[PDB]
C-alpha cells in the first residue's frame, strides 16, 4: 500500500503515491457482482518524470457495469479544475484509469482504441488498469502507447 | 529512494486546467 514506481525505456519515472494506490485498490472488482470503476489520473510533471498525486473517483453520474465503464460525471472535470487552482497550475490532468474483473490485467482492443481516440497526448500521458491482484500502467505519446516496467 | 529521481527535478507549471474528453468508454 506504499508507493509504486514504474519506469520507461529512458528511465523516466512514473510514481504513484501511496494514497493514490490505496484509493485505486479500493475499487478492485473483488466480487462477481462488482462493476467497473474508473476516473482520471492527476499529478505533476517533473521534467520527463511524472508523479500521480490524485485521482477522480467514480460517481453514480457514471455508467458502471461489470466489464464496461463510461466516465461521464461532471465531477471528474471539477477535480481537475479545482486541483489546478489549489496547486497554482502544478497538479494537472495526466490520464485515465479504470478497473478490470481479472487478477492480472492487460488492455483490451476497446481499451486501446478508446485511449488513442480519447486522451490527447501532445505531452506524455498515463493509462492505468486496476486488476484484482495487480496493476497495468502504460504511457501515451501522441498516438503511441507502451507498457511501463516495474522498477526493480 | 525508488521515486527519488522524479522528485529531484523541479515540477512544471501549465497555463490553464486541461479539458478532459467527455464520455471515456472502456
Ligand atoms: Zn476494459
Amino acid at each position: 500500500m506504499n508507493e509504486l514506481v514504474f519506469i520507461d525505456d529512458f528511465d523516466n519515472h512514473v510514481v504513484i503515491m501511496s494514497e493514490v494506490v490505496m484509493r485505486l485498490n479500493s475499487y478492485r472488482q473483488t466480487h462477481y457482482t462488482s462493476t467497473e470503476s474508473g476516473g482520471t489520473l492527476i499529478g505533476e510533471r517533473r521534467g520527463q518524470h511524472l508523479v500521480i498525486t490524485h485521482i477522480s473517483e467514480p460517481g453514480q453520474d457514471d455508467v458502471r457495469n461489470r466489464t464496461g465503464l463510461e466516465r461521464k460525471g461532471i465531477h471528474h472535470q471539477q477535480k481537475v479544475n479545482d486541483l489546478f487552482q489549489q496547486s497554482n497550475g502544478f497538479i494537472v490532468y495526466l490520464g485515465e484509469w479504470h478497473t478490470h474483473p481479472e487478477d492480472f490485467p492487460h488492455p483490451s482492443f476497446i481499451d486501446i482504441k478508446s485511449w488513442v481516440m480519447g486522451i490527447v497526448a501532445t505531452e506524455p500521458m498515463i493509462m492505468l488498469i486496476v486488476g484484482r491482484k495487480d496493476i497495468w500502467i502504460g504511457k501515451k505519446i501522441k498516438n503511441d502507447i507502451k507498457k511501463l516496467k516495474k522498477k526493480m | 529512494i525508488a521515486a527519488a529521481p522524479a522528485f529531484h527535478v523541479s515540477p512544471s507549471r501549465e497555463p490553464e486546467p486541461r479539458k478532459i474528453n467527455k464520455t471515456m468508454v472502456s
